[PDB]
């Protein structure tokens, strides 16, 4: 390890959200819930309100 | 000299004559003095009217707040809203809370709720009344019948 | 022999349909279609009358105040294709009846005033006067009261058949009363005699149990998709029987129940298999209290309070079977006659034959019909119409509006034509047996393609499913790249399993099912779909599955695609046939349709079949399977 | 005079408040959230302010950074990069023109 919390987590397609299933996108420091193939995010929140 | 006297047909109940009645126009050739709108959903939700509910749903909680966060943008100034009653006024606000609906408001406008005690309702008006002139102007959140419903 | 009825109009064929013999007044009004589109551009794009009996109106431009326009227009006849961009087409027949409330003559003089001094012919007028708007309404009298619509044109002329023969105004719009309640049958076989069409409305008064009328449901209303769909169904009161089209992966369940709160009416859910029970249930919880008051299940074993509610899910009426099936469909057809009556809730009847909607309308004696089924005409059929048995054509929704807005997926079709294989098809025109079809559908060419589109689709992790008609086809596709595979006769222990490893508790990605798997217990719902037959029986089936299956990548898209849809289709092998067909329901669906012959990238690949070798070993495995093989029943 | 002070009591109070003795409040709410029983098993006190607690904290550190956005290339890789098929027309090519 290089001490700087590297390695980006697993990223894993298609996931439910209330009849929703959409797409959950694990990037560095924060999560963002990726509304299908699109550029914008739905649900945006961090690795801290969590 | 009233303006907000307009339907005069009720206005026999006191049981006085009134032989002088007559309405006002005033000729103005620009329109952009005043613009009352009415929004009532429709065909699409049709949930914007509770006059008898109270935290039973959150389909009309839910416009009021949207609606109310996209005027807090384009309004220049400040804006002076109204509710119903105590009771639903303090159900509205209490369920933006959890939504996230309040905290989104507090970002661009400040808040100014009616208390109850008269003696924090005169404190909280010069508040109101200094923001709006200095920086921006703040939002009331009050009751129709109120203390600043009288004669601000 | 003896069987010369009437009809027998329609004669055009060959190449030179030369359809310019007989016109009589056309030359003449052809001038006139010229020099009123030189004043302004309002006045243009009329009617285009025809001597057959159909005319052109707008379909360019058609915005939001033409689209209304038609809405009118097509409002007699059966429903085209209106939702295109080339010329809406409009005739006059049977469904001029149980449509809105106008009488005929009044739309003539709008249609008049569009061709801009010109009348349209004069073949079609003097046919306004077949079908009126007539119908039945049940209220206090316990029977029925005999008041339509406020016209007049619609009781005239029908005092000559039923007021002839028998009375009707006894008991104590002109509303009449009850005969002996028993005279009802005789009724309905002497105005369709004729030429007018009835049309029973709503309300009711007898068997009541649900506390009252109005139960418990929200106000709150949502989804708009739903709603235009309700005002067009019921919006005024009325029946109006027909069909309506509505997405399948939005709710195809979910507008029943919506629609039978504001009716007001307790309905008869009728599947078409097993997997309609469950659906249906399930809207019946999250929206109403009907669920733990007013349930019943007829099917799938189940009896649940069989006295004491009508609102039942059954599936059509396949159970009533001769002899082994006596004191069973009895007690099923005796008690429903009597303690309900209210909507036929159809869903999926586009492969039903006109022989089950016979026993459909024999075991109960509904007074209405709904018909819940999004695609267009039935069992791809263009001269025999046999809707008007469980309603008609009624409305299709904007499938541009439906698509762009997250209702369905954004599909993208494009037909993959691979080369027939040598070595196969020496054997096809060798033989005259049913053995030939395993030829051309075990191609090497196709299977090296088949295995290129799944890897194409592996890298990007989505749901592909390879759609087969046969049973014993799709085993070799999967084990030969070591995948695992469903299809008819296995076990219901084991599906109950597999079925749940790709939506419920996943753990295999590719998956091969046929036409079993997927009507029965729950929905595929996958999102890229490949076709490798395209010549079976099930030439409308997968019409339906293409909505319900490729599902969009979350339910609210925005504007942009990803879903992809794909069709493996052989060459040199007389499949175009259906080929051809498929074009004309994609162009209706707002889907983006395209021909690619050449993947251009299939050969530098890893993939199996390199040698010829290999090809050459599956000759002698195919013309070795034996065609008995299939389940195992005598 | 305490009787009278809920009105109604169907039975002996349940969890009003406190109003005395309100900076003890908050060490039995603190000790019940960190034994097991967490979630929004607790009270206050009505009238003041109240009280709340819980898993409240504040976090420091310095550290992390130096070389972070190299992991994203690795990341990305796991999804699909743009790029077209093969094209192959084995005839004559294109002129841009």
């Amino acid at each position: 390890m290089a001490t700087s919390s590297e390695e980006v987590l697993l990223i894993v397609k298609k996931v439910r959200q209330k009849k929703q299933d959409g797409a959950l996108y694990l990037m560095a420091e924060r999560i963002a819930w990726a509304p299908e193939g699109k550029d914008r995010f739905t649900i945006s929140h961090m690795y801290a309100d969590i | 000299t009233s303006g907000t006297l307009s339907p005069l047909d009720i206005y026999p109940k006191i049981l006085d004559f009134h032989p002088v009645t007559m309405a006002t126009f005033t000729m103005t050739l620009a329109r952009v003095c005043l613009c009352p709108m009415i929004i009532g959903r429709g065909n699409d939700q049709v949930a914007i009217s509770s006059k008898f509910e109270t935290r039973e749903d959150i389909a009309v909680i839910r416009n009021y707040g949207n609606l109310l966060l996209e005027m807090s943008a384009v309004v220049p100034d400040g804006i002076v809203a109204f509710f119903t009653s105590y009771q639903y006024m303090e159900s509205t606000v209490a369920s933006w809370y959890e939504q996230g609906i309040l905290e989104n408001i507090q970002r661009n406008k400040l808040l100014f709720i009616e208390t109850q005690d008269g003696a924090e309702t005169s404190v909280a008006l010069e508040k109101y009344q200094e923001a709006c002139e200095n920086g921006r102007g703040a939002i009331l959140l009050s009751v129709a019948r109120g203390k600043v419903s009288e004669g601000i | 022999p003896g069987n010369d009825p009437q009809e027998a109009v329609p004669s055009a064929a060959g190449k030179q349909v030369d359809e310019s013999g007989t016109k009589v007044d056309e030359y003449g009004a052809k001038d006139y279609r010229l020099q009123m589109p030189l004043k302004d551009d309002h006045t243009s794009r009329p009617l285009w009358v025809a001597p057959d009996g159909h005319i052109f109106l707008e379909a360019f431009s058609p915005v939001y105040k033409y689209a209304q326009d038609f809405l009118v227009a097509i409002a007699e006849p059966v429903c085209r294709p209106t939702h295109v961009h080339e010329y809406k087409l409009t005739a006059y027949s049977l469904y001029a009846a149980v449509s809105v409330g106008l009488q005929t003559s009044d739309i003539t003089e709008y249609l008049r005033k569009l061709s801009k001094t010109g009348v349209p012919d004069g073949i079609m007028q003097f046919i306004k006067l077949c079908t009126v708007s007539y119908g039945k309404v049940k209220l206090v009298l316990k029977h029925n009261r005999y008041f339509v619509e406020s016209c007049h044109p619609d009781v005239i002329q029908h005092l000559l058949q039923d007021p002839v023969i028998r009375e009707c105004r006894l008991r104590n719009t002109v509303s009449f009363e009850v005969k002996q309640e028993m005279i009802e049958e005789l009724q309905k076989r002497c105005i369709h005699l004729e030429y007018p069409l009835l049309a029973e409305y709503d309300f009711r008064n007898d068997s009541v149990n649900p506390d009252i009328n109005i139960d418990l449901k929200p106000t709150a209303v949502l989804r708009p998709y739903q709603e235009k769909s309700l005002r067009k169904m019921f919006g005024n009161g009325r029946a109006r029987s027909g069909v309506i089209v509505l997405p399948c992966g939005a709710g195809k369940s979910l507008v029943g129940v919506t629609a039978a709160c504001t009716v007001r009416k307790r309905c008869l859910v009728l599947g078409n298999s097993a997997v309609s029970v469950e659906q249906w249930k399930a809207q019946f919880k999250m929206w109403s209290t009907i669920d733990d008051s007013q349930i019943c299940r007829f099917t799938s074993d189940a009896k649940d309070k069989p006295i004491g509610c009508s609102v039942a899910i059954s599936t059509y009426s396949m159970l009533g079977h001769t002899t082994k099936r006596s004191w069973e469909a009895e007690r099923v057809m005796e008690w429903l006659k009597t303690q309900e009556w209210g909507l036929m809730i159809l869903d999926e009847v586009h492969t039903i034959p006109a022989k089950m909607f016979r026993r459909v309308l024999t075991i109960v004696q509904a007074h209405c019909k709904l018909g819940l089924t999004a695609t267009l005409v039935r069992e791809d059929d263009k001269i025999v119409d046999l809707n008007f048995l469980i309603g008609p054509k009624l409305y299709e929704a904007n499938w541009m509006e439906l698509q762009n807005n997250g209702y369905i997926a954004k599909v993208q079709c494009a037909e993959v034509w691979c080369p027939m294989s040598p070595e196969f098809y020496r054997e096809y025109v060798a033989i005259k047996t049913k053995k030939r079809i395993l030829l051309y559908t075990m191609n090497p060419n196709k299977f090296r393609a088949c295995q290129f589109l799944i890897k194409f689709h592996e890298r990007r992790n989505d749901k592909i499913i390879v759609f087969a008609d046969n049973v014993f086809a799709l085993k070799e596709y999967a084990i030969r790249l070591n995948k695992p595979y469903i299809y008819g006769p296995t076990s219901q222990g084991e599906r109950m399993q597999i079925l749940q490893n790709f939506k419920h508790n996943p753990k295999i990605n590719t998956i091969f099912i046929s036409k079993v798997g997927d009507t029965s217990f729950d929905l595929p719902e996958a999102n890229v779909l490949i076709q490798i037959s395209s010549h079976g029986g099930s030439r409308r089936q997968e019409a339906q599955r293409l909505g319900r299956v490729l599902r969009a990548k979350k339910g609210m898209v925005a504007e942009e695609y990803n879903a992809f849809f794909y069709s493996l289709v052989s060459q040199d092998t007389q499949e175009m046939a259906y080929s051809t067909k498929r074009q004309r329901f994609l162009v209706d669906q707002g889907y983006s349709f395209k021909v690619i012959t050449k993947l251009a990238g299939m050969e530098e690949e890893d993939l199996a079949f390199s040698t010829k070798e290999e090809q050459q070993q599956l000759l002698q495995k195919v013309l070795a399977a034996t065609d008995l093989d299939a389940e195992e029943e005598v | 005079v305490n009787l009278a002070y809920e009105i109604l009591e169907p039975e002996p109070t349940e969890i009003p408040a406190l109003k005395q003795s309100k900076d003890h409040a908050a060490t039995t709410a603190g000790a019940a959230s960190l034994a097991g029983g967490h979630h929004r098993e607790a009270w206050a006190t009505k009238g003041p302010s109240y009280e709340d607690l819980y898993t409240q904290n504040v976090v420091i550190n310095m550290d992390d950074q130096e070389d972070l956005h190299r992991a994203s290339l690795e990341g990305k890789s796991a999804k699909e990069r743009p790029i077209w098929l093969r094209e192959s027309t084995v005839q004559g090519a294109y002129g841009s023109e």
